[PDB]
């Protein structure tokens, strides 16, 4: 591919990762971990979380 | 009502391709027989069917957008359909990097600005889903791990 400049994970080099509590049928409360390495899709999603708790 | 015509290009193998432009400028219906198009459910994946003879086709995306161009005086020019689709026979996959042309050769590559490009949306509806049918949600941006 044509040579061009490769851009970090972003400007702070950091990844986004997101826990979640669910309840699994009968009784259960496993929570699963997950990590995002994608750099520009996680921008946006922290973007539209902190948009969302002003949207209070 | 009116629906828009739908054109796409079809790219033969150069044998086939001979056959065919032969068997379409002759103009009887025998070519009808000869030719088929059968699309498969996957939306980018066929065969083209030349002379009975099945070939593997892949429908895929065009860099440039074409557009077709009718005329009756040869001096004004009307705008009947957008090309943008080409069925070669012979996701990342189904783009094609080459334009039709022979100037526009690694045009995706090469003559395209980077600042237009750049899925995404999909992938964060889903987690934004994933939240939603959560209880609790604990987030950090990280650092090496």
């Amino acid at each position: 591919t044509a040579s061009v400049t490769s851009l970090n994970s972003s400007a702070t080099g950091r990844c986004l990762k997101i826990y979640r509590t669910f309840r699994d049928e009968e009784g259960k409360e496993y929570v699963r971990c997950e990590t995002v390495r994608k750099p520009a899709v996680i921008d946006a999603y922290v973007r539209i979380r902190t948009t969302k708790d002003e949207e209070f | 009502p009116h629906e828009l015509e739908s054109q796409f290009i079809l790219r033969l193998p150069p044998e086939y391709a001979s056959t065919v432009r032969r068997a379409v400028q002759s103009g009887h219906v025998n070519l009808k027989d000869r030719l088929t198009i059968e699309l498969h459910p996957d939306g980018r994946h066929g065969i083209v069917r030349v002379d009975r003879v099945p070939l593997a086709s892949k429908l895929v995306d065009l860099p440039c957008v074409m557009e077709s161009l009718k005329t009756i005086d040869k001096k004004t020019f009307y705008k009947t359909a957008d090309i943008c689709q080409m069925l070669v026979s012979t996701e990342k996959k189904f783009i094609w990097n080459h334009g039709i042309t022979l100037p526009l050769k690694n045009v995706r590559k090469r003559r395209f600005r980077k600042t237009a490009k750049k899925d995404v949306e999909k992938e964060v509806k889903r987690l934004l889903s994933t939240d939603a049918e959560a209880v609790s949600t604990r987030w950090e941006i990280i650092a090496e791990d």
